[PDB]
């Protein structure tokens, strides 16, 4: 997963909670590292971050 | 189902344009695009549902403009014999800069800056290395303005020529709003996604203005897709990348005053260094007043508002699409 | 509605329904008077040291400070009220900060004012919001519909409204007073219902210096805080220090130590002449039976008390004519003197007697 | 194009492609149900083969005794899955204008979780129609389309 | 004989309007008068008339007129009926509306009471909300399949339901319905929900509205953000949502102590709110064209304007200008093909406060008609845009006023930029570029114009100069808008003991219910027509004296180009642009058309000073 | 819930406890045809008022007579309802403090307020109710508790009336004399030292004596202690302390309590209604001690408040 | 005063003695003054 940020777009850079808006509950968001596990991360501006 | 609204050009004065409900059948469905005066010729009609046992006092019925047709404002494709024509103008050497001075009319503009404009929107190649990266195919345009210079208005001429091409302003918003977001509906439906000035714009031209105004979050979003060529969105559940291979075109506006040092550009304006590096074109717009460039411009500005060689318009936005494809 | 108790409403305000609930008739509304007391009345405006009098009546507890008490009794008679021939209203309004040490009585005179005045109201600083002083368009509950309430200075129209900690108060609050404070009245254009409606009410509000011993010299003008424009916009601006007189403390200690006895309060201030509840009837009627000018005595003097002091803005002007006519409102004089400006000046200049230091 | 779908596509097989917004927690249809009736105590069974979402087979009405007695046993019963994916057109183009418009999907047992959201999908289906409830009128009635059977992209990922 | 009163009362109103209804002798208008009034209506058919009260409630004594006030909803329909006698004897598709004005008296809506329900009222107050016009049955053609239909008649008083009887037939009944959509009369309607008048409400209660009904071809009378005068035709509407309100609250439950035992209960709440009605509404609220001649004429009338704009205030001489060049527009027209010129103008005052930059304000609000007074800080956001209002019910999409765009081809006041923060200040700009008002909500998307000019008034950054600070910096509202306000006029007062005096002097003066005696050479009423008659012009510049202006131009930017330390600005070429508008305005003012070179000349000089304030 | 029906007693801290309004138990109505009188006993939440008649005069008539209600001769009793959390210290060590209604008629309304410690005796009874209709398997009861006898822990100054054979109570303490002294050093014996600042808390707890000036105005009328000074010295176990011995006592922190915490927020109240005030702090605990710590934390809104 | 006044209640007095007073003040002075150590 190439991540460049800061995260991007939409995608935050790490691990998060986020709520499902329907069922309330809660879930894994999603981000780089997560959605990447057991491999490689790209990341640039590793400074801006 | 079409929502009509009364033309707000000729509204007399302090009424409001009222919303008045279309409906449409067979043929005629899907023809109409938002955006665009369009005419139709109805039955109107008191109908329907109606019950409206709710309404009771006083006793109303709701109407409708049942529509028979449609009348466009008041579509474009090359052709065998137009492009046959066409084959034989492009050879001379000097349509490059007929075609530049053609490019901005209204403005009277630059040699320059419109070259820009015109390089940056004709094209690129884009151009996939087996099998592994494509470069960039495009050229983004870095227009540096100048307060009372006409470094808007430019780029809006694009948005009218260009065939896929769209304005996202700086923010705040003039919709669309440059981030790619999957976001809650109107009214009550279920969630759709939507992407940003970028993804709507892909292959075509993507038209921004001061950048200097913009909240980081979108500034993130920007440098991403000049980066990858590529939006990628993980909320909620819906997990992607987007492809926007839009050329950018910027306007922007200096730090404070028209030069605001003889420091350097990069010094000159807030944007950072490494974003400004993405842009090849930089476009930079003066000056100190001049007597002749005064004359040459007043008479021109003086020109338009009494009022009241380049090849036809029509031909060029043609000329732009048949080459590109 | 009307008490005897608390202090009696204007006529200008009421209005209509005076000039309406007649038609249908009624009963109750504007507080009626004898004739005996009235001829108390005309009588003991007759006694000389009145302007004196009723300044250590007001607040009884209360001690020394007398041209406080003074200022804030012309704010309860304070101007006259003018339509031209439209628009015009400046009305009667005058308008009182207060600043000074702490522990210095600046929040019991709010008490007291409060309670005295028929319709103010009374807000904290910080425990306020330019949503909370005008128009909240709350949902009714009730009903289940959407009605609009009245602010708190909508409310406070007409007589007092009183205000805690005012140097306090968030940088967007602040910003509903320079629409009261010069118009007179509050334009709402949000939300649903769009109007520019009334609110004409006196605004008494106390500040705590930042010291909060303000202490010797510094510039003043500096100290209370406070944008200065906004400062210099108040009628009369009270700053209220401790010279620590010797010789003083040893005097409050005697009054202030007592209560003490008698354990039910009596005597007060006694002994001291004093009126209780004829100075409300007093105060009333001197409202509404009197309506002062100020002729032509005053022009010369009165111009060149301003020019004194711009040798400062224009409005001081302003609250000069205003403070002083209220001066003239009572005595029941409907022309001003020549005299009795001296002092309506004076009072300007007694912070300044307190701005040396 | 999702963008264009005449109503002369209605129930024949059209395929389209587009991109997956949501699919949705699955439910459970039955293709055998074995019936009761109480008063009666008779017993039967109803097995449907095939169905779109019609709703296509109710119990019958009738075992005095009466109106229809007729009590689902659940456990000699057998189930399958439905999940209703919902497609909506490529972000990407062409609308321009206005919020892109998006169908419903229905697809039963083999068919289902197949298919995580986002990956951009082409299905064959059946165009179709159901009654719902206006959100319309008069008459209208809103598409769906029927799923058999649907092929990924590949991989994308 | 109840039958029998009123119908007397029929009689005797008849008898009225054909008794002779004008006592005007020799020269007039001699006699009738509503007969001419029936045949003038008879003249281009449009079935509706207007009828005077006094008239009728001066005839009879007033036994007549009382009998109409009072019990008018139950006169209705002997009236109209009575009309239609009339007009069928003396004239050869029937639908006729009666409407009277000029009433003796007017009625605050506070003081609307429930004894003077079904009777005719004067109401006047603020229109707010106007609702799109819909049909209205009250004649209808609808029955069952059985065993026919046509039947055309009842659902009078609003119900809306039913055939009143002959049932089915044969199957006679009660049933019900159906109705055609094929037979039937329909009229009208549009909905407005009117507000009292800004100025009259009772401290502290605010403001309430009530809701008035147009049907009629008094129909789109109505106007947005108005003051209006009503006639009464007053009734009332039933209400839902009055529960837990509290009670104790009247029902229907019925008797039925006739017939006999061997329906059930059959019990409706009935639970009314009142809402005006109106058959007449006003916006009430050759020997003068001799006058306006006589000002075109003079030579001095321009400096008549200025020195009688606002004798409020004392001084300034160019804020005034300021004021008055607002309300006389550029062509704001052309030049295709295309984008069009702007067109309008801006001002944005600005000084340290007592300097009276407030006054000004509520001149306008009070001289100018179609202008919006606000003091925001409290926009608060829409305010200056519209909600837009929905649900109605039945559809929405109703639009409320409001702000800004409820003042239109007009000067909208704004106290402080400085307060408002971000939010609104953008939509501003979004007015001032764009000069469309695009809105779209939770629900039907929409775009609304507004083409307006704004004047504000703006407090420095700590209330004062700053002098040597640029005024780029004193403002503190960001670039956009600030580029687009020509030109600023910022005053600052400082201590001159001549001045000083005349201040003192004049505000005493004013403070002084004599000398009031203060009066501008022109009086408030008669600049207003004289404005809109200046207005009606379209100013065009042809002549090649527009060369000069080049140079004019050219003279301003070069001794401002060095040192840059100067006001600049540029001078942008939007200045250029603005000179134009300028210009036109002044030839908006003095009549003349093609202008001079002169009058650009004043502009000219006017941008300068307007310049040099900002040096230092 | 397999108690439901016994008569028991809990122990928890009182909350909410909303308005007392009238309930009716049973409604009369008057015919006034027929005369007599028509009472329907009431249950539940909710009822139909009946019409027609059911007098026996009124019954086989041809003609029933109509009847309506009158609220003067209907037997209300006054209705309290209020919840009670679990007193946190019994609670497991995992988990949440869990809540509980009660109701209140007749008598015993009023003696009940929030910021209490209480234990109440009554007689628990299941009423009808489930969730979301396609919640339940049912039938379910939802549950309550019934409110037959308050007894307070930490009881309630200043009000008594006696001072009957109590005074023998007191005097145990009396007697002894140098009170002063001894109660000083009986505040928050568990502490070492500092006498003094306990021989003052005794006095914070007394207070009085205030004043009215008759007009009037009112000065306090209490005592407002500081306790600086740091890291150790054990301060705030003296504020756990009082707020374990003063009734209304409340112990807050400033990040602790938030302003909105301190000042009243509108709410829709439950049940009766609507939109009630319910503050918190300063307003929850008041007639008595409130205690504050991190008092430097608390920021600015808070300061405003307290100053 | 409203020290001395409390510290008298505790021998509930209505008398108000100079000892409670004077104790007042001994509590006041050794509040602070505790800051020489
Ligand atoms: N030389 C010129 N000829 C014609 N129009 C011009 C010229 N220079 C500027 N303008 C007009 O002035 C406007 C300047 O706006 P601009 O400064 O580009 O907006 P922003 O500052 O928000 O980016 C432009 O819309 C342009 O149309
Ligand atoms: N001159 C005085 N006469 C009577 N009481 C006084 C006087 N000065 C101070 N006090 C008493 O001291 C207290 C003053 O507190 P206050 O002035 O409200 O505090 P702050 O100045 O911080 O607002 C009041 O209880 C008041 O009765
Ligand atoms: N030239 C003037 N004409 C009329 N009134 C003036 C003038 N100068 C000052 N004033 C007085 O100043 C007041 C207005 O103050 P203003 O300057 O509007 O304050 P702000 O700047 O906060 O709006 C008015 O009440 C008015 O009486
Ligand atoms: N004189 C003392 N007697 C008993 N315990 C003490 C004494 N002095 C300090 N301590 C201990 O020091 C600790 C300080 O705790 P605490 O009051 O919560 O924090 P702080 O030290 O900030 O007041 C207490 O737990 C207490 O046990």
């Amino acid at each position: 997963v190439y991540t460049s940020g800061k995260g991007s777009s939409a995608a935050g850079l790490t691990a998060s909670v986020q709520r499902d808006p329907m069922t309330r509950e809660f879930y894994l968001e999603g981000g780089a590292m997560v959605l990447a596990d057991g491999g490689v991360v790209c990341i640039d501006e590793f400074d801006k971050m | 189902r079409v929502t009509l609204q009364e033309a707000p050009g000729t509204v007399p004065p302090g009424r409001l344009p009222r919303h008045r409900e279309v409906i449409l059948l067979a043929d005629l469905v899907d023809v109409s695009k938002p955006g665009e005066e369009v005419e139709v010729t109805g039955i109107y009609k008191n109908n329907y549902d109606g019950n409206l046992n709710a309404k009771n006092g006083f006793p109303v019925f709701a109407t409708i403009i049942e529509a028979n047709s449609i009348k466009r404002r008041e579509v474009f494709s090359w052709t065998e014999e137009e492009e046959r024509e066409f084959r034989k103008i492009s050879r001379d050497r000097g349509i490059i800069d007929k075609i530049i001075s053609s490019m901005a009319p209204s403005i009277y503009g630059h040699r320059d800056i419109k070259t820009a404009v015109a390089c940056s929107l004709f094209g690129g190649v884009p151009k996939n290395v087996n099998g592994k990266h494509s470069i960039r195919g495009d050229i983004n345009v870095l227009l540096l303005g100048d307060p009372g210079t006409a470094k808007s208005q430019i780029l809006k001429y694009v948005e009218k020529t260009a065939h896929r091409a769209v304005f996202a302003t700086g923010q705040g918003a003039s919709a669309v709003g440059l981030t790619a977001s999957v976001r809650k509906d109107p009214i009550t439906k279920e969630w759709t996604l939507e992407g940003g000035a970028l993804v709507l714009a892909d292959k075509g031209v993507c038209l921004i203005d001061e950048f200097d105004k913009m909240n980081d979050q979108d500034r993130t979003s920007i440098h991403e897709a000049m980066e990858q060529q590529s939006i990628s969105i993980s909320k909620a559940g819906i997990v992607t990348t987007l492809q926007a291979r839009c050329s950018i075109i910027a306007a922007a506006n200096p730090n404070g005053g028209r030069y605001n040092s003889t420091l350097p550009l990069a010094q000159n304006v807030s944007l950072t260094e490494p974003i400004l590096s993405r842009f090849d074109i930089l476009c930079v717009v003066r000056d100190l007043v001049d007597e002749e460039a005064d004359e040459r411009l007043a008479t021109f500005v003086v020109d338009s508002h009494v009022r009241s060689s380049p090849i036809p318009q029509e031909l060029l936005m043609k000329y732009i699409h048949y080459a590109r494809t | 509605v009307s008490d005897k108790r608390l202090d009696v409403d204007t006529s200008t305000i009421e209005q209509e329904l005076m000039q309406n609930k007649v038609d249908h008739n009624e009963v109750e509304e504007v507080r009626q008077i004898t004739d005996q007391d009235l001829a108390k009345i005309r009588e003991v405006a007759a006694r000389e040291d009145l302007y004196s009098l009723l300044a250590r009546s007001i607040a009884p507890s209360i001690y020394e400070l007398e041209d406080v008490k003074k200022g804030i009794l012309l704010q309860l008679f304070g101007g006259t009220n003018k339509t031209f021939t439209k628009g015009g209203r400046y009305r009667g309004d005058i308008n009182i900060l207060l600043c000074g040490d702490p522990s210095t009585s600046k929040s019991q005179i709010l008490q007291y004012v409060h309670k005295i005045t028929p319709r103010g109201v009374y807000t904290s600083g910080k425990g306020s919001s330019a949503v909370g002083l005008t128009a909240y368009i709350t949902r009714d509950v009730d009903t289940k519909q959407l009605v609009l309430e009245s602010g708190a200075l909508v409310l406070s129209d007409g007589g007092v409204c009183c205000i805690d900690e005012f140097d306090k108060m968030s940088d967007s609050t602040r910003s509903v007073l320079h629409e009261v404070m010069e118009q007179q009245t509050i334009s709402i254009a949000k939300a649903g219902i769009i109007t520019t409606l009334n609110a004409r009410s006196s605004i008494l509000a106390s500040a705590n210096p930042i010291g909060s011993r303000y202490n010797p010299n510094l510039p003043v003008t500096e100290n209370i805080d406070l944008p200065p424009p906004l400062l210099s916009r108040f009628d009369l601006v009270y700053l209220v220090l401790d010279k620590v007189d010797e010789k003083n403390d040893r005097e409050l200690a005697k009054h202030l130590t007592n209560l003490y006895l008698e354990d039910k309060p009596e005597h007060i201030s006694q002994d001291d002449v004093l009126p209780v509840e004829f100075l409300t009837m007093y105060i009333s009627y001197a409202k509404e039976h009197i309506h002062p000018i100020i002729t032509e005595a005053a022009k010369t003097e009165l111009v060149r008390a301003y020019v004194g002091m711009r040798k400062a803005t224009t409005r001081q002007l302003e609250s000069m004519i205003r403070l002083a006519e209220a001066h003239a409102k009572m005595k029941l004089k409907n022309v001003v003197e020549l005299e009795d400006v001296q002092e309506a000046v004076r009072l300007i200049r007694s912070a300044i007697k307190d701005y040396a230091t | 194009p999702l963008r264009d779908l005449d109503s002369e596509h209605v129930s024949k097989i059209v395929r389209l492609s587009g991109i997956i917004i949501s699919t949705s927690v699955l439910s459970s249809r039955a293709t055998y149900l074995s019936i009761m009736c109480r008063n009666c105590r008779h017993t039967t069974s109803i097995t449907i083969n095939n169905f779109n979402t019609g709703n296509t087979v109710s119990l019958p009405r009738s075992c005095n005794c009466g109106p229809d007695p007729y009590i689902i046993i659940h456990e000699s019963s057998k189930f399958i899955d439905q999940q209703f994916l919902k497609l909506q057109e490529i972000p990407e183009l062409v609308p321009v204008g206005e919020m892109p418009r998006n169908l419903t999907m229905t697809c039963d047992r083999y068919l289902t979780n197949k298919v995580i959201p986002g990956t951009r999908v082409t299905i064959v289906g059946i165009y179709s129609i159901y009654n719902s409830k206006n959100g319309s009128g008069v008459a209208i009635r809103t598409p769906y389309i029927k799923i058999l059977g649907i092929q990924s992209d590949v991989e994308t990922s | 004989v109840d039958d029998v009163t009123g119908e007397k009362v029929r009689e005797a109103f008849e008898q009225f309007l054909e008794d002779f209804s004008v006592q005007s002798t020799d020269t007039g208008e001699v006699e009738k008068v509503y007969r001419a009034q029936i045949e003038f209506m008879k003249i281009y058919d449009l079935n509706t008339i207007y009828i005077d009260y006094q008239h009728l409630s001066m005839r009879e004594n007033g036994a007549l007129a009382m009998a109409i006030s009072e019990q008018y909803y139950r006169f209705l329909p002997f009236l109209q009926k009575g009309l239609r006698r009339v007009v069928r004897k003396y004239a050869p598709e029937r639908v006729f509306q009666i409407s009277f004005f000029n009433l003796p008296t007017v009625h605050r809506i506070r003081d609307i009471r429930s004894e003077k329900i079904g009777s005719l009222l004067s109401i006047s107050g603020t229109v707010t909300r106007t609702s799109e016009v819909r049909p209205e049955l009250y004649k209808a053609s609808f029955t069952c399949d059985m065993c026919r239909a046509i039947v055309d008649n009842v659902e009078q008083s609003f119900k809306y339901t039913e055939p009143t009887f002959c049932p089915n037939p044969s199957c006679e009944n009660r049933a019900f319905w159906t109705l055609n959509v094929t037979r039937s009369r329909f009229l009208d309607w549009q909905k407005v929900r009117i507000q009292e008048n800004a100025n009259e409400i009772p401290t502290g209660s605010m403001p309430r509205t009530l809701d008035v009904i147009l049907r009629g071809d008094s129909v789109e009378r109505a106007k947005p953000g108005d003051r209006c005068k009503f006639t009464g035709v007053e009734i009332v509407v039933p209400d839902v949502t009055q529960l837990g309100l509290p009670g104790v609250k009247p029902s229907s439950t019925l008797d039925t102590r006739g017939i006999s035992k061997t329906r059930s209960l059959g019990v409706r709440d009935l639970t009314y709110k009142i809402s005006f009605l109106a058959c007449h509404v006003i916006s009430i609220g050759s020997d003068e064209i001799n006058e306006l001649k006589e000002m075109v004429k003079d030579e001095h009338i321009y400096d008549k304007l200025v020195r009688s704009i606002a004798p409020a205030v004392f001084g300034h001489e160019a804020v005034k200008k300021g004021i008055l060049l607002q309300m006389l527009g550029g062509v704001h027209k052309s030049t295709v093909e295309g984008i069009k010129l702007r067109g309008d103008i801006n001002i944005c005052v600005v000084g340290d406060p007592s300097t009276s930059k407030s006054q000004f304000l509520k001149y306008v609000v009070g001289f100018a008609p179609r202008s919006v007074y606000t003091s925001g800080k409290a926009s608060s956001a829409a305010g200056l845009t519209a909600a837009v209002v929905r649900d109605e019910e039945g559809g929405d999409y109703t639009i409320e006023a409001g702000a800004l765009m409820l003042a239109d081809n007009g000067i909208c006041c704004i106290d402080e930029f400085d307060k408002m923060d971000i939010s609104d200040q953008v939509a501003i700009h979004e007015a001032m570029e764009q000069q469309t008002i695009s809105i779209a909500k939770a629900g039907i998307h929409a775009t609304l114009n507004a083409r307006t000019s704004i004047l504000a008034a703006a407090n420095p950054v700590g209330g004062r100069y700053n002098r040597k600070l640029s005024l780029r910096g004193n403002l503190n509202m960001t670039a956009p808008i600030m580029s687009r306000f020509d030109l600023f006029f910022v005053i600052l007062d400082d201590c001159n003991e001549k001045i000083d005096t005349e201040l003192a002097s004049h505000i005493v003066d004013l403070h002084m219910k004599r000398d009031e005696a203060i009066e501008p050479p022109f009086s408030a009423e008669q600049l207003r027509r004289y404005i809109k008659y200046a207005r009606t012009f379209k100013p065009i510049l042809t002549k090649e004296a527009r060369s000069y202006l080049v140079e004019k131009y050219k003279e301003l930017r070069k001794d401002d180009a060095q040192g840059f330390s100067r006001s600049s600005y540029r001078i942008t070429v939007r200045q250029l642009e603005s000179m134009i508008r300028l210009s036109e305005a002044i030839a908006r003012a003095n009549c003349v058309d093609e202008i001079t070179p002169s009058f650009i000349a004043e502009a000219y000089d006017l941008l300068r000073q307007s310049i040099i304030r900002v040096d230092v | 819930g397999d108690f439901l029906g016994q008569l028991i007693t809990v122990r928890g801290i009182i909350t909410r406890v909303s308005d007392v309004k009238p309930a009716v138990e049973v409604i009369a109505y008057t015919c006034d045809q027929c005369g007599y009188e028509v009472f329907q006993e009431v249950n539940s939440r909710t009822f139909t008022p009946l019409s027609e008649c059911t007098s026996e005069e009124c019954s086989q008539n041809q003609t029933k007579g109509q009847l309506f209600m009158s609220t003067r001769a209907s037997k209300f009793s006054a209705f309290q309802e209020c919840k009670i959390q679990e007193l946190s210290q019994q609670v497991p060590v995992g988990h949440i403090p869990r809540s509980l209604n009660i109701h209140v008629n007749g008598t015993l309304v009023r003696s009940l307020s929030p910021g209490d410690i209480v234990d109440v005796t009554g007689i628990f009874l299941p009423a009808p109710y489930t969730g979301f209709k396609a919640l339940k398997a049912g039938l379910l009861t939802e549950t309550y508790l019934e409110a037959q006898f308050v007894r307070q822990h930490k009881k309630k100054f200043a009000s008594f009336s006696l001072t009957s054979d109590v005074e023998e109570r007191v005097m145990e303490l009396i007697t002894s004399g140098d009170v002063y002294n001894r109660l000083a050093k009986s505040i928050a014996p568990e502490i070492y030292g500092n006498l003094d600042v306990k021989k003052a808390l005794l006095l914070l707890l007394v207070g009085g004596v205030d004043k009215r000036v008759g007009d009037g105005m009112k000065i306090r009328g209490d005592i407002n202690v500081c306790l600086m000074g740091d890291p150790g010295v054990a301060k705030s176990q003296l504020l756990k302390a009082i707020c374990k011995i003063s009734p209304r006592g409340v112990y807050t922190t400033g990040k602790g309590s938030s302003g909105v915490g301190l000042t009243a927020a509108v709410m829709k109240d439950p049940v009766t209604d609507e939109m009630i005030l319910e503050g918190g702090a300063l307003v929850l605990a008041d007639n008595g001690i409130c205690c504050i710590d991190e008092f430097d934390k608390m920021d600015e809104s808070d300061r405003t408040a307290i100053h | 005063i409203r020290l001395s006044q409390a510290l008298a209640k505790l021998r509930l007095a209505d008398m108000v003695d100079i000892d409670d007073v004077e104790e007042a003040l001994r509590l006041v002075r050794v509040s602070k003054e505790s800051l020489y150590q």
